[PDB]
């Protein structure tokens, strides 16, 4: 009822420039994430066990 | 009580479910131990070769020995424990309760026997 429904378009962007700047702070912040996890699945199984 | 055999099978089989608990708890510890030796401690290292060691075999041998019992299971039909006639209990019920109550009569029948 909004509106007639075409809203949705294909369109094209370029990827961003790369460089060490920030996937390496990314796959760091996610070992941090993993390790978080670790010690949350350790903290779990113990209580469970 | 019940026969022989039937008592070391349940003992093997209470051996069977603490060995599983035992199994459980050394789980519980390497589980422990594997997160300091994530947080970077080298000195509890040596530990977990043993309690890793120690899990696998506890975790093999319990199964092993739960396959032995499955084997008796299906090798004991009719077998260790012969049949036996000498009359049966369902009926024989009327027998033991014969010969209690003559017993009882003999101590009202002796008036010395009753003090």
């Amino acid at each position: 009822k909004v509106v007639k429904p075409s809203s949705l378009n294909s369109d094209k962007i370029p990827y961003v420039a790369p460089t060490k700047k920030e996937y390496i702070e990314l796959d760091i912040l996610n070992k941090g994430w993993k390790l978080q996890s670790l010690n949350e699945s350790k903290d779990l199984l113990r209580a469970s066990f | 009580m019940q026969p022989p055999y039937i008592q070391e099978r349940l003992k093997s089989l209470n051996d069977i479910e603490t060995q599983l608990c035992s199994m459980l708890q050394e789980a519980s510890q390497v589980t422990f131990i594997f997160g300091e030796l994530k947080r970077g401690n080298e000195s509890v290292k040596p530990q977990f070769e043993n309690h890793v060691k120690q899990f696998y075999e506890r975790l093999d041998k319990s199964t092993t020995q739960l396959r032995k019992e499955i084997q008796l299971l299906d090798e004991n039909v009719g077998t260790r424990l012969l049949p036996i006639n000498v009359n049966k209990k369902a009926l024989g019920q009327d027998t033991e309760k014969m010969e209690e109550q003559l017993d009882l009569l003999s101590a009202i029948l002796d008036p010395s026997k009753s003090k």
